[PDB]
Formats: C-alpha cells, structure tokens, sequence
RNA sequence: AUGUAUUAAGGAGAGUAUAACUUAAUUUAUGUUUAUGAUAGAGGUUAUCAACAUAUGAACUCUUAGAGAAAUUACUUAAUAAACGAAGUGAAUUGAAAUAUCUUAUUAACUUCAGGAAAAGAAAUCAAACGAGAUUCUAUGAUUAGUGUGAACGAAAAUAGAGCAGCCUAUUAAAAUAAGUAAAAUGGCUUUAAAGCUGUUUGAAUAUUGUGGGGAACCUUCCUCAAAGGCUAAAUAUAAUACAUGAGUUACAGAGAAAAGUACCGUGAGGGAAAGCUUUGAAAUAGUAGUUUUAUAAGCAGCUCAAGCAAUAAGAAAGCGAGAGCGUACCUUUUGCAUAAUGGGUCACCAAGUUAAUUUUAGAUGCGAGCGAAUUAGAUGUGCAUAGUUAAACCGAUCAUUAAAAUAAUGAAUAGUGUCUAAAGUUAGACCCGAAGCCUGGUGA
RNA sequence: AGACAACACUGACUAGGAUAGCUGGUUUUCUGCGAAACCUAUAAUAGUAGGCAAUUUAAGUAACAUCUUAGUAGGUACAGA
RNA sequence: GAUGGGGUAGCAGAACGUUGAGUGAAUCUUAGAUUUUUUUUUUAUAACUAAAUAUAGAUGAUAACUCAAGUGAGAAUGGU
RNA sequence: CAGUCGCGUAAGCGGGGCAUAGGAUCACAAGAUACAAAAAGGAAAGAUCUUGGAUUUUUGGAAAAGCUACGCUAGGGAUAA
C-alpha cells in the first residue's frame, strides 16, 4: 500500500488513542546499508575537530646554520639541526589543522533520515506519542523540590530511584538497550531526568537529532508534532514537483 | 550484531590504497615506481617541456582570435517549447516572456546575455503562442506564425533578464518613446505603480539597432521603417531605372 | 591548534618567614554570607581551621638626570621593550632547464615617524543607455580579460559574507570651494598604450544656460563625477592574560624549554642543552648454572641424511648433536660483483609519495533534461549541461570554404550533474637527506 | 707571500633567504601479468619528449601466429668472363 | 575427471598488522580480565591451547563491522 | 568537383622542369577579406587569406672570449697517468 498506519499512544499509558498515516516512501523505504552508511560517516566528519598540528623542519625553532662542514670530518653530511633524521627535527608530514568535513547531497542525506525512521518502524522501535511528552513525576516530589525543602542530595537521589523503577516496569531501561526521547522544545522533568539516570535511556531536542542518534539506542519515543516536522525536513528527494503527512485516520475520542 | 557495527558501503566503491615504499611484497618498495636515478626520480621534469624540441604553438602560432563581444544567448527550440507546453509547464494562454521561460526550467537554471529561438522541431509546432525572445531563427518565426502565433523580437540584457525575474522591471515589447507629447503619459504610468520599477534598456549601437529595426526578426523597433526604408542606419535600397 | 573574552610598555640586580615578596620583604580596616554556606568547641607560631566583595600601610637598586667600566658615583618626589602600522630606500638565492628583458619582488632587510591599533575613507568612483552608491577584511568572479618572444605575471565590474555612519554646526573645533595646480614635452616609475606617481623645461578654464575631470591609443556626442581644503566609530594587524574545545602530544613526544634562553660553547654578534613519576622491564652485552658436543681439524656457521646422549619411577624426547653431503653474506650500483667496487661494530628507538587548492579518470551511488547549492508572501545567492559551426560574428539542425549563390565537393550532431572511495595531472618544500656559492643586515683589530 | 684581518680569507664571522638534469636512501605479506638498453628530436650524448611499447579490462575480430597450396616483389651466396 | 604456476624496471588486484575513533552508559573478569616468557594446535606476515610468575573490578581488557592516519626499517660514511 | 584559359582534326593533355640536393614561428613590409570594434559613431591595435626579405649554417631556429700550479662543490670511474 502506498500509505503506513502510525499510532499515537499516551505516553504514560501507552494507551492507542489516535491514528495517523504517512507515505510509504516515509516509514517503509527499503533498508539500504550503504546510504545510511554514507549519512553516518558524513556526520561523524563534520563533527570531528581537526585540530591536530605538528612542526615542520620549516617550522621546528633554531638557526637554519650549517651544523658540520661538507666533507673532511668523516661523518655524514649534516645541513641544518631541524631536519627530520635529527634528534628534535619535524615530522616531514605530521598532521597539520585542516577541515575533515566531507559533502553529501541534500537528497541523500534526506533518503537516510527516512531510511533510519523506517529500519525503526518496521521493527517496531519506533513509539509515536501525544505532544506533551515528559516524565509523570509525583506531584508531591514536584512541591518539595521547588519548595526548596529538598537537599540537591536527596532530590537528585529520588529521580534516580523513580526513572530506574519506571524504565524498568515499561521494559525501556538499560535491561532492554535504552530509549531515546525526541521532544520539539526541552522539558524540564524530561531532560532533568534523564541527566541524571542516563543509564536508563536519553532525551534530545529535534533540532538536536542526528540520523546517528536513530540508530544507537533500542527505541525511538517521539512526540505526534516532532514527527511531523522530521519527516517535512528530510523530503527534498519526494516534494520536487503531495503525499500523505500525517494524515489523520483515527481523531482521539474527545 | 547492532545496526552501527553493520553499515558498509558497497564492495565496488572500494578501491586499493597505493602506500608506496613500504616493502619489496608490495610491489611499490624502494622506487615506488620512478625508476632509476634519473631526472623524473630525483627531481621533476616541467610540464610543457618537450626535452627541447619546439612545441607545435610555436612553430605554427596560435590560430585566430577569442570574440569577447559576442552575445551568450540561451538556445531554445520549438520541440522544446512543445514538450513544456503540452506537460502544461507554461501556459500557452498568456504571453511568453522570458520571466516565465527562465522561471518554467526550460533553459536550464543559468540567465545569460538573450535567448534564441531555434527551429528544431519546427514540422510538428502547431500551437499558437505569443512568445517574446531577444532573437529568433528564420525557421521558429514561420513555424510560430504559421500556426497561428506571434513573435516579437526585443533587446535584453544580463542584467536586464535578472532583473525581470526579480520582478525589478516589469516586461514591455514597445520600446520608450522620444517626444514632449509623451512624457505626461510616461510620468503617469510610473505613480500609478506606487513602486520603484527599472526600465527595460534600449539598444545603443548600430548592429543591435539594425537588428531590432528590421522585419525580419519581427524587430520591436521596425515599425520605425517604412515600407521602402532600410533597416540599416548607413546603408540605403537604390533605385532602379535609367537615369 | 583554533575560537571567545579582556587588556595595551617590558626586563634585570640584590635582599627576604623557601606556598606567603621588597629592608614594613605574612600591614590595617569595612560589608555580606557562613553547611539550607560557597562552588554554641580547640587553635596568634602547636599560628595564618574563611570565602566573596570594597578600601588601605609598605614597596629597594639598574635600565631611566649628568658622568661612568648598567645595577656605581652624584642627585632627585628625573621614569615606556618587542611584535603589529605608514612612508622612504630596496636586493640576491631562485625559475626561464644557459642568460641580459622578465621572474624571484612594490618581497626580505634597513631608516624615519606614530597609536593601541595604524592606514584608508563618504566619489573630479564605477558602469553602459539599465543603474550602482565611502573605507576596511574574507571568498567567488579568475590557471579570466589582458600583458609577455618565452618562463610566467595578472585586474575590475558584479556576487556573497563580516561590519555598516555619515558629515563641514565635521561632537572638537578645519574651507571664504582651492594656479605654478590641471595638463604638455622630455627622463623614469607604475602599467595594457589609459588612469595614477615624479626630476627638468613650459603652462589652462569657471558649472547641466554644458565650465572642468573620467569613461584604456586618439577625436567627437552623450553619460558620469566635481581635483588642486578637511573630520569620522565598527569589521582588520600584533602582543599579553583568561577561558572553551580536541579520532591534538604524553617525556628522543609536545616547545628550544614539565626547574631554560638556564647550564655550556664563543673575544663578540651569536649558538644552545640534557633532565618527569612510586609502575612495567624488550634487545644487545657480561659472569655463571643445567643438558650436550669439542684438543687430526681448513663450515657465511644454515640446509638434506643422521649414530649417540638426554625424563630417579607407569606415561611422556624438547634440546645438544659425532659422522656424510650441499652451500663463496647482505644491500647498492652495474653489460656483469664471493668480489680485493659502495654502505653498515651490535641492539633499541626516531627517520621518507603527505596535505591543500585546482583539474581529471574508473567503480559505486542520488537525482535526472536537468544536477547541485541555497531559501504570510516575495525575491535572493558561483557553477556545469541543455546545439552545433567558424579565425570570428551573422547564422543555426544546420554551419564553415567556394570573392554570387546553388546536395557539386569535404569536415563536424544526441545525458548530464552531484557525492563518496581510489588512483592521478598542475601549483605549492611536494617522497626524504646532502653542496660549493650569491644578496641584505649586524659582530669583531 | 693572494700575507694578515681572534677554528675560516683568490675575500672572515654571524642571522635571514636557495637550488642541485648529480650521489645516496625510500619500511608488511599474498596473487596476476611482465619489459627496454632501439628510432626520431633536443644547448643533446649521465637528462628529456614523442614513438615502438609493459600493464589494467571492456568492445570487436574477415584479429594474430604457424603450416599447406597457388602467386608476386627483389639479384645475396654460388657460378661465370 | 576444466585451465593456468620463474621473474628485475614497471602495472594491477586482494589482504594482514600498528595507533586513535564510533557502536560502548556495550561484553567479560579472584570460578583469575591482564601478565613483553615458554608451550601447543591451526595453511599461519596471524591467532590459539596450556603452563609458570604476580594480582586487578576500573585511568582494565575485548570480538565483530566501520572511520581516520605522525601506520610497518638489515640498509641514506643517517640521528639519539 | 567548381571556376576559365591554352594547344589539338580528334581522343584528350596541362595545378612548371626525366627523377633524386632551398628552414618554421615571432617581428616587419605589401595586397585582399568585412570578422570583432572595451559608453556610442569612427579609428587605433587585432583576426583570416595571399606574398616578400634569413651561412636563424650548433641549419626543430641563444645576440656570447680566456686563465687558475691559490682554486672550490657535486659526481664518474659510465672516458685517462
Ligand atoms: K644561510
Ligand atoms: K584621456
Ligand atoms: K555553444
Ligand atoms: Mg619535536
Ligand atoms: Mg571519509
Ligand atoms: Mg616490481
Ligand atoms: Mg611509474
Ligand atoms: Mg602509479
Ligand atoms: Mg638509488
Ligand atoms: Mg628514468
Ligand atoms: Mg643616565
Ligand atoms: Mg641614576
Ligand atoms: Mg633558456
Ligand atoms: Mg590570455
Ligand atoms: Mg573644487
Ligand atoms: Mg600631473
Ligand atoms: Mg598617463
Ligand atoms: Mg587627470
Ligand atoms: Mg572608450
Ligand atoms: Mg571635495
Ligand atoms: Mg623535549
Ligand atoms: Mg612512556
Ligand atoms: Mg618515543
Ligand atoms: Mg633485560
Ligand atoms: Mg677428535
Ligand atoms: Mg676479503
Ligand atoms: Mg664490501
Ligand atoms: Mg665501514
Ligand atoms: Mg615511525
Ligand atoms: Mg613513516
Ligand atoms: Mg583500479
Ligand atoms: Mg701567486
Ligand atoms: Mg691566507
Ligand atoms: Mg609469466
Ligand atoms: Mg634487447
Ligand atoms: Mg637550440
Ligand atoms: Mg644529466
Ligand atoms: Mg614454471
Ligand atoms: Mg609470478
Ligand atoms: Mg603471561
Ligand atoms: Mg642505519
Ligand atoms: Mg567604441
Ligand atoms: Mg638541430
Ligand atoms: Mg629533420
Ligand atoms: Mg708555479
């Protein structure tokens, strides 16, 4: 079929409330190891700093005298003390700061996104929530903590304690890899609670994401609108000329 | 196991890195392939260096001149324009200018100094349009006209076909008039605009007068000409008869 | 290494609570918060068991009055490095396979002057018949136009980004709008012949009511600007300090310097080290021990055949090896080397096709007559291809030669573009090591 | 006396800025194929370029080699005067 | 009951190893990870078995795939 | 093949000589072509075709004398005693 369901659950429920639909060339694209490869790598360049520098015999300290006379002293020729076959010469060619970024097409790079959102969805690693996507803390927790009775001792030691349990029961934790959650802007019970139990999984903003990021931990727990925007970002190769982004099949029960 | 430690590239992308001087085995140890001791092993040779024989440019000189007056004109054909039209990538309904011929993909992504219409194609155009060109071949003016069309040709630019994109200058095949009789009218049109727009330039020196000037090219300028007058500024039609 | 922020004179000698710094070398006070901090005790030498913020006493000598053999004399409330900037002067190595023009190169270097920056700057600018609108920095334009016999050298318009600011009543105090000037000849510089700089000899005009300059020999029309008077922040350069980041280094690395311009060398200018920690202990080398062989023999010390010795014990033979035979090291360089041709005392470590820009090809792969890039509504941002032909334009699926033309003749027509991997051409140190010499500035009788 | 000018003087020392068609060196393994020391040009003859041509792997083959049969060009050995 | 097998200059293909990086908040380790040795086996520039010695819970080690190179030395009267 | 000339009754022959021994580019000079013309009209300087002047004789094309026993460096034993 040229379109793929998406169900949206409540997230701390997970109960099926809505039902999306988006194109098969969004969610269902074949698995091609040698483009996600590419976008991969090509992240991993841009990334790296490239920074490492060594000295030349242009550029190693000293005069550039002549060390021994040409020829009458019974050793080797020797011309100036900064060659490479010295003690303390330079690297003739040693690592100089230069840019260790690679190109890749905005198509390319826009096929291994949705490449990366369809390995996950048709595995079954990819949960779409409702917008609103935080961690449902205990309300009386949430009082003390901004009362500023609780020591940052104590309150960092709780969050510890309710992320590891409430990972654990949803079968999300470090037992079952990890879970990535995917927000549009930051949240504060999100983000704060993952900082401090990161073993449990982790949280990013959506401008944040890499293709590399959707690939490392065992699920992908996005948001309805983040989706959304991923997906309307990442289809350079498909509106050139539209097809189905989010449509909504099923509406919540109001 | 995990998708990251599984991602390659396909084994034909591979190619053999030539690390030379780095054991006899390899194939490429202690000459990586210079040789023995000659020029091209301890030093390099010049490119243009023929070991002293004199080169070919030489003995028989460089042949003719580069034009850099020549116009770049954009080749367009009618089996083209056909193709486009019929796809309905422009409308055939209004008039075609170069704004909608650049902007429809047509001529590719690149503006130059003019556009021309070609003849290719010209035994199968049959739909009427109202095209407007910098130049046209002799061939795309009967074939446009014949059926059922009109074509204009006017004087562009680079800087004037840019500008017409950037919607800067709005599109006229009438060139300005020369008269105090007009300059109220003139004045007029440009409040009731209420923008700044750039005026389409005029031709200036006498071949880009001539060519506009003359029906031949269904010239923007030739209905200047009478119907005995030259389109040349110098050259003039003799008469017949004896006397 | 880069980026960000802040700052805009540097060193030495000797002395001193040896974390404490100037003969006062551990001065004296204020405020706030103090474990819910900051990021109900003991302790004044058995000390400084308090951090932040704001003040405060002291702070020697030389560079640095004069003089002198700097750290002295003699006086006294004596005091400013480098780098970066502008102008002036201005090479040679090198390349052209020699070499004069050229290139190297408005380079290095030197001198003068100046500030925290300096310089430049609000068009006598560019464009081309449409218009832009000071200066500065970066990229593209551009291995372009163009110059040159060559080798090579090499713009501008425009575009994008960083910054953005205009004025003379200059936010610091200036013009009555500029005459020995513009310009010419001549000698040079720059350079494309223009424009711009300039020694010598000469020498104009007065504003769009078309006066003057420019638009690349030159004249003309038109356009454009208004010299011979000035002010102006930012983006830029350099140094110091702090912080951030790292498929940067981790001790023969990083820096020359993990205690360094010190020790040491040199009359001098100048040259210029070694050296981390409590961990680990490779090779070479030396003296022994165990097993085995060796005093009738002419071994690049290995290989083929192999007696014997070798395990206190059931099981289990590694190693050494008498005797027989084969074998004249290695590398380099050469027609050809055991060669008495080259190089190496041994071992360990350091030590050589790399990077950038540009221009290509193969394979793979994305899109596809488009590719790439970039982006409430609009516009915007290199390039390549899409049509060929000619010296070139007109022309054009046709074009060129045929001095008129004409199937008379001959040649030339159909998928590109981006990325990755790898190999490449070109320019840069260009795979690594090595001259004699040339030039500039300093040092020494 | 080409003598001396602080290891150096037919032109010192020191700092800054080179080239070298010459010599030497260029570090792991396996696999496949495999030359040349000739011609032409050169301010060349220790160099270099273009060919002949080594290699890679595609597109062709009325390819290339050899023999047989028939045919052709050309004057050596020999023999002769 | 396929065909082929010397090799310098040189051209080409396929791999191993070294250092760092990603998967890695991963995997394993006093029931012994790691131990520059010795030993055993396997068509093997490599890894593996076992033994002896010492004793670490991570500033430890590590398969596989991939990324990037200051990546491989009996040869320079080379340097320390 | 086109153009247009000569000789020949005609077929036909003629793009120098019975054959084999005369160097370019660049620059310069003389003719033609109508290509481009740095705002525009012209021009200058260029482009195409024809043609001319060379011990460019080291004749694929530098404007070029010696000494060193005071000599130096890189190499060759690829050439000597
Ligand atoms: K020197
Ligand atoms: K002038
Ligand atoms: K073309
Ligand atoms: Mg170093
Ligand atoms: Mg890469
Ligand atoms: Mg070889
Ligand atoms: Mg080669
Ligand atoms: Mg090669
Ligand atoms: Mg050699
Ligand atoms: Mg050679
Ligand atoms: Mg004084
Ligand atoms: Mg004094
Ligand atoms: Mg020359
Ligand atoms: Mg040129
Ligand atoms: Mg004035
Ligand atoms: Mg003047
Ligand atoms: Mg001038
Ligand atoms: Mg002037
Ligand atoms: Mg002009
Ligand atoms: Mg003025
Ligand atoms: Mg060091
Ligand atoms: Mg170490
Ligand atoms: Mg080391
Ligand atoms: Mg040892
Ligand atoms: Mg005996
Ligand atoms: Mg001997
Ligand atoms: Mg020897
Ligand atoms: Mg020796
Ligand atoms: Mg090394
Ligand atoms: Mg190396
Ligand atoms: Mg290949
Ligand atoms: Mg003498
Ligand atoms: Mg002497
Ligand atoms: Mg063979
Ligand atoms: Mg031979
Ligand atoms: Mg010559
Ligand atoms: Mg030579
Ligand atoms: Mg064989
Ligand atoms: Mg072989
Ligand atoms: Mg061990
Ligand atoms: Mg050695
Ligand atoms: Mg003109
Ligand atoms: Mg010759
Ligand atoms: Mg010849
Ligand atoms: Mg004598």
């Amino acid at each position: 079929i040229t379109n793929v369901p998406v169900t949206v659950y409540s997230f701390p429920e997970l109960e099926p409330r809505s039902l999306e639909s988006y194109s098969a060339r969004h969610l269902h694209l074949p698995l091609r190891r040698d483009i996600l490869h590419l976008a991969v790598i090509y992240e991993g360049d841009s990334t790296r700093r490239g920074m490492a520098s060594t000295k030349t015999r242009y550029e190693v300290h000293g005069s550039h005298k002549k060390m021994s006379p040409q020829k009458g002293t019974g050793n080797a020729r020797r011309g100036t003390r900064q060659s490479p076959l010295m003690k303390g010469g330079g690297k003739t060619f040693g690592p100089k700061p230069r840019d260790f970024s690679t190109k890749l097409n905005k198509k390319v790079y826009d096929l291994a996104w949705r490449t990366a959102l369809s390995y996950r969805y048709k595995r079954g690693e990819l949960i779409v929530t409702e917008d609103g996507l935080d961690l449902p803390l205990p309300n009386d927790f949430l009082w003390l903590a901004g009362g500023g009775k609780l020591s940052r001792e104590l309150e960092d030691g709780y969050v510890r304690k309710w992320v590891h349990e409430f990972m654990t029961s949803l079968n999300w934790g470090k037992e079952a890899g990890r879970t990535t959650f995917i927000t549009g802007d930051k949240r504060p019970n999100l983000f704060t609670g993952f900082e401090l139990a990161g073993a449990e999984g982790r949280a990013l903003e959506l401008w944040d994401v890499d293709v590399k990021d959707l690939l490392e931990t065992g699920r992908i727990v996005i948001e309805r609108s983040a989706l959304k925007e991923m997906i309307e970002d990442h289809q350079s190769d498909l509106v050139t000329r539209g097809p189905n982004l989010g449509e909504v099949l099923v509406r919540a029960p109001r | 196991a995990s998708i990251l430690a599984s991602l390659s590239d396909n084994r034909g992308a591979y190619h053999k890195r030539i690390r030379k001087g780095r054991g006899p085995s390899s194939g490429y140890g202690k000459t990586a392939g210079r040789g023995t001791k000659g020029q091209k092993a301890h030093g390099h040779v010049k490119p243009w260096f023929q070991g002293g024989q004199t080169p070919l440019i030489v003995s028989h000189g460089r042949k003719g001149f580069v034009n850099q007056f020549a116009a770049d004109m954009s080749e367009l054909n009618l089996e083209k324009l056909q193709e486009w039209i019929e796809a309905g990538r422009i409308d055939p309904t209004k008039p075609i200018t170069p704004k909608e011929i650049i902007k429809s993909g047509i001529i590719g992504s690149s503006i130059k100094d003019g556009i021309k219409l070609l003849g290719r194609g010209k035994e199968s155009f049959k739909i009427p349009v109202t095209i407007t060109v910098s130049r046209a071949s002799a061939s795309a003016i009967e074939a446009i006209e014949a059926a059922g069309g009109k074509i204009v040709t006017r004087f562009y630019t680079k800087e004037s076909l840019k500008r017409l994109v950037e919607g800067k200058s709005l599109h006229t095949d009438k060139p300005l008039p020369v008269g105090k009789e007009h300059v109220e009218e003139i004045l007029a049109q440009a409040r009731s605009l209420k923008k700044k727009y750039y005026r389409l330039p005029d031709p200036t020196s006498r071949w880009d007068i001539e060519y506009y000037r003359d029906p031949a090219h269904r010239g923007y300028l030739s209905h200047q000409l009478a119907p005995g007058e030259s389109p040349s500024l110098y050259f003039k039609v003799p008469t017949g008869g004896e006397k």
